[PDB]
RNA sequence: GUGAAGAGGGAAACAACCCAGACCGCCAGCUAAGGUCCCAAAGUCAUGGUUAAGUGGGAAACGAUGUGGGAAGGCCCAGAC
RNA sequence: UCCUCCUAAAGAGUAACGGAGGAGCACGAAGGUUGGCUAAUCCUGGUCGGACAUCAGGAGGUUAGUGCAAUGGCAUAAGCC
RNA sequence: GCUCAACGGAUAAAAGGUACUCCGGGGAUAACAGGCUGAUACCGCCCAAGAGUUCAUAUCGACGGCGGUGUUUGGCACCU
RNA sequence: UGCCUGGCGGCCGUAGCGCGGUGGUCCCACCUGACCCCAUGCCGAACUCAGAAGUGAAACGCCGUAGCGCCGAUGGUAGUGUGGGGUCUCCCCAUGCGAGAGUAGGGAACUGCCAGGCAA
């Protein structure tokens, strides 16, 4: 064969899912791109990793111009 | 068109100071007049607000759209915001180049005791 | 063009592969500010009507529950290979 | 012998042919030459098939082919073990649903259309049949 | 008010979810006539075993 | 899911298919799959049709006034086939 | 050995001598931050100058770009200054 | 300070021959035969563009299509 | 109370395009000017400052129109969870869920605080 060859698997996705209580510095969606954005008490690290800033509940919000999936947390 | 370049170019600093949850006073620069308004963390409503169109200030200076009257606008904000009960504030230049009129008013709100 | 047709009271996958599977087939009459009709009705009529080209153009009077409404076929769905209608949207 | 003129991928997976045919109603033509059973039309028999129509009705009436490969099919040659890689692209397929209407025709006789179609349904592995365009 | 379920089909070639939900109902053997109280949720783990299991 | 590591009844015989999980005993009764004229436990059961090929009891393209149902479409008393 | 896509059956994971591509670096500015900016490709006019160099306006709007594959992402620009 | 890239790296340091061979094992794995399969092979059939002085189906039958057989080349590695 | 501007949101196409309009007393715009503040990899075009002769052209705001975009039932269809079945590459049946596309139709956003002018 030519080919044969692909690389180990990255573990990308939502961690923490909509209502879930998590813990100030929980990971909440590891992704390549900001598919979803960083809300209300949420962060974005350099790999583009949503985490919780605060302690609290994760809440899915759809708002903005283009129509984004933005991530934040309400205590 | 000018004004949607100057929303845009200002964008980055009202999506980064709503994210922080901030006082912000917002200053809108025109050829004739120029305004100030302090709008609470949440975006929606106003706290307090001052310009050069208030005949209460106009009244008094020379020429609404100057270094001059721009002090005069904020010094009055500043002046209202105390007695409110705001002190701690940030400042939202709206797309305009901190450098005449809106440095005027800025120094002024400084000078006048309003703390940023 | 004038045809009986009964009102459906089930409505589904289920219930419609059970009618088409018994020599009938389901329709809508539906149009103007009055709430939209399930129509139950017999398809070997309604076969042999729609070879008429009159049929997808003037107005048929379907016969409901003694009330006569009059209507044109708007869309229609053919069985994909077998020669036989599956259903028929009646716009008032 | 149709085939697609470049594609983004040389070799395609297998893949089920599954559910209903999409190109159902008679568009173009006046007749049609509807597909009832389920199966796959190599690109070769497509040919076939139309060569037997066109010759029929002679230089007249107009004729379309609704149906197109653009599905490879890889074959491993005769001797060959198991594995080593995929095989070598042979043929080109159309994979055809039920209801599929695969040829149409315009500007011929009823009569004379019939018998045209089926020199051409013998020559394909599906069973098929004959549709005519009715307005809506 | 009460309802009895009786287990009428064995639990031997089933997935590991009917396994549980007769479990979940307390019905062990085939010929179980076991009576439970009428609620939205064991008439619905009746509905997803309603195949072996018939309601009095 | 089953076997592996699960016997028992059925699928003629048939680890994995269908039914069902053997603690031991009894010359008790009710059922599952599957069956009920004889080999062999139980319907030569009841009613309404189909089949004429021994189909049932291996198979395709295609072929044919086989034979049942239907829903239609071509003509009569000026008498069509 | 490492990265990307599919196979992978809408969380993660998931094989084959299955299907396609890349990497063994680069950069004291290509980092930081502050302040700005907006693209492709055409149309018409214009010296040498022509399809295309540079200019003007109009059209399209992210087809662009992202130090390198592929993926996801970016106008608040992560783009170019 | 290591293409320790056979990239969880056996040593700092290593290629071949055996038909002169031997021991331990395997039908966990090939060569013969069997089996399962039937791409290929063989054997039929379906449509009819043409040849045949004219005339498709006397005899051939292109383009294509559908089966059988287990007779060839194979595949698989289920028995030994 | 209302009618007009501006500022900042909420909501992101029923909210956007085009076309047809109409508005200048303030508001906004261009416009005026270029020691001073500042600006151009050239250029007061941009950014900036000092202004008040002009206009509502452009840009902007408001009203009007479906040409598009956009929203979108009911019914059917596809698909599919579970237990069955068949003539088993593919279907079908009971029961649960149930699209997408299209169709009737909808459809020139709806608002929040705050400021100014005018009829009160
Ligand atoms: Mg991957
Ligand atoms: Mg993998
Ligand atoms: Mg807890
Ligand atoms: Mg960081
Ligand atoms: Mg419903
Ligand atoms: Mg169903
Ligand atoms: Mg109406
Ligand atoms: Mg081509
Ligand atoms: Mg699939
Ligand atoms: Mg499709
Ligand atoms: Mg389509
Ligand atoms: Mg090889
Ligand atoms: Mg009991
Ligand atoms: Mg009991
Ligand atoms: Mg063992
Ligand atoms: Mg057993
Ligand atoms: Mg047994
Ligand atoms: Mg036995
Ligand atoms: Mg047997
Ligand atoms: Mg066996
Ligand atoms: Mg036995
Ligand atoms: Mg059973
Ligand atoms: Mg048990
Ligand atoms: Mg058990
Ligand atoms: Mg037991
Ligand atoms: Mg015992
Ligand atoms: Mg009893
Ligand atoms: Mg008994
Ligand atoms: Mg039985
Ligand atoms: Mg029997
Ligand atoms: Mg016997
Ligand atoms: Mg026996
Ligand atoms: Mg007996
Ligand atoms: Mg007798
Ligand atoms: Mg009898
Ligand atoms: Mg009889
Ligand atoms: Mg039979
Ligand atoms: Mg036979
Ligand atoms: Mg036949
Ligand atoms: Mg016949
Ligand atoms: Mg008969
Ligand atoms: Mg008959
Ligand atoms: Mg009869
Ligand atoms: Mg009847
Ligand atoms: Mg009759
Ligand atoms: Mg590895
Ligand atoms: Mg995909
Ligand atoms: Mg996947
Ligand atoms: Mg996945
Ligand atoms: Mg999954
Ligand atoms: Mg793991
Ligand atoms: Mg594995
Ligand atoms: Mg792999
Ligand atoms: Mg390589
Ligand atoms: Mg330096
Ligand atoms: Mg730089
Ligand atoms: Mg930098
Ligand atoms: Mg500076
Ligand atoms: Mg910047
Ligand atoms: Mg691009
Ligand atoms: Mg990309
Ligand atoms: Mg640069
Ligand atoms: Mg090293
Ligand atoms: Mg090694
Ligand atoms: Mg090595
Ligand atoms: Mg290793
Ligand atoms: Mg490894
Ligand atoms: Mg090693
Ligand atoms: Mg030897
Ligand atoms: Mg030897
Ligand atoms: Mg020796
Ligand atoms: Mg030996
Ligand atoms: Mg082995
Ligand atoms: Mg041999
Ligand atoms: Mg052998
Ligand atoms: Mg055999
Ligand atoms: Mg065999
Ligand atoms: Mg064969
Ligand atoms: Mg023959
Ligand atoms: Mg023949
Ligand atoms: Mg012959
Ligand atoms: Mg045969
Ligand atoms: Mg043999
Ligand atoms: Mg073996
Ligand atoms: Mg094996
Ligand atoms: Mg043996
Ligand atoms: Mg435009
Ligand atoms: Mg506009
Ligand atoms: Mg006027
Ligand atoms: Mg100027
Ligand atoms: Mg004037
Ligand atoms: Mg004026
Ligand atoms: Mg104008
Ligand atoms: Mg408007
Ligand atoms: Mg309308
Ligand atoms: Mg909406
Ligand atoms: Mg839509
Ligand atoms: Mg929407
Ligand atoms: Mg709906
Ligand atoms: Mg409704
Ligand atoms: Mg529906
Ligand atoms: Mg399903
Ligand atoms: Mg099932
Ligand atoms: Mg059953
Ligand atoms: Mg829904
Ligand atoms: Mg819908
Ligand atoms: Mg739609
Ligand atoms: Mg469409
Ligand atoms: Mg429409
Ligand atoms: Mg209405
Ligand atoms: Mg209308
Ligand atoms: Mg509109
Ligand atoms: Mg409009
Ligand atoms: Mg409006
Ligand atoms: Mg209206
Ligand atoms: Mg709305
Ligand atoms: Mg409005």
């Amino acid at each position: 064969t030519r080919n044969g060859r692909d690389s180990e698997a990255k573990r990308l996705g939502v961690k923490r899912f909509g209502g879930e209580s998590v813990l100030a510095g929980s990971i909440i969606v590891r992704q390549r791109g900001t598919k979803f954005h960083a809300g209300a008490n949420v962060g974005c690290g350099r790999d583009h990793t949503l985490f919780a800033k605060a302690d609290g509940k994760v809440k899915f919000e759809v708002k903005g111009p283009k129509n984004r999936k933005f991530i934040s947390i309400e205590a | 068109d000018k004004k949607s370049a100057r929303i845009r170019r200002a964008t980055r600093a009202r999506r980064k100071l709503q994210e922080l949850g901030a006082t912000r006073l917002v200053v809108h620069r025109t050829p004739r007049h120029i305004y100030a308004q302090v709008i609470a963390p949440n975006g929606s409503e106003v706290l307090v607000a001052a310009s050069t169109v208030e005949k209460a200030i106009a009244e008094q200076l020379k020429y609404t759209g100057n270094k001059d009257a721009a002090a005069a606008v904020g010094k009055a904000v500043a002046e209202r915001a105390l007695e409110k009960g705001i002190k701690d504030v940030s400042f939202d230049r709206s797309g305009f180049q901190y450098h005449g009129r809106v440095q005027a008013l800025a120094d002024a709100a400084r000078e006048a005791g309003l703390q940023f | 063009f004038t045809i009986n047709a009964e009102v459906r009271k089930e409505q589904g996958k289920g219930a419609s592969r059970r009618l088409r599977a018994a020599n009938k087939f389901p329709a809508i009459i539906y149009g103007g500010k009055e709430a939209p009709l399930a129509i139950e009705l017999d398809h070997d009529k309604v076969m042999n009507m729609q070879a008429k080209a009159e049929f997808y153009s003037e107005v048929l009077t379907i016969v409901v529950d003694g009330k006569e409404i009059k209507v044109k076929a708007q869309d229609v769905q053919r069985h994909p290979y077998k020669p036989k209608l599956q259903h028929i949207d009646f716009v008032r | 012998m149709l085939q697609p003129k470049r594609t983004k991928f040389r070799k395609m997976h297998k893949g089920r042919n599954r559910g209903l045919a999409q190109g159902t109603d008679v568009s173009f033509g006046s007749f049609g030459l509807k597909a009832v059973g389920r199966g796959r039309l190599t690109a070769r028999q497509i040919e076939a098939a139309r060569r037997a129509m066109t010759r029929a009705v002679k230089r007249q009436g107009k004729i379309w082919i609704r149906v197109f490969p653009d599905k490879p099919i890889t074959e491993k040659p005769l001797a060959v073990r198991m594995g080593k890689g995929k095989g070598n692209v042979e043929y080109w397929v159309a994979l055809i649903q039920p209801g599929k209407v695969l040829y149409e025709m315009d500007g011929v006789p009823e009569e004379l259309a019939r018998e045209a179609f089926k020199l051409a349904a013998a020559k394909l592995p599906i069973k098929t049949t004959f549709v005519t365009k009715t307005v809506m | 008010k009460t309802i009895k379920i009786t287990q009428t089909r064995s639990a031997i070639g089933r997935l590991p979810k009917h396994k549980a939900t007769l479990l979940g109902l307390g019905l062990r053997r085939i010929g179980h006539t076991v009576e439970r109280e009428d609620t939205p949720a064991i008439r619905g783990m009746i509905n997803a075993v309603s195949f072996m299991v018939k309601v009095e």
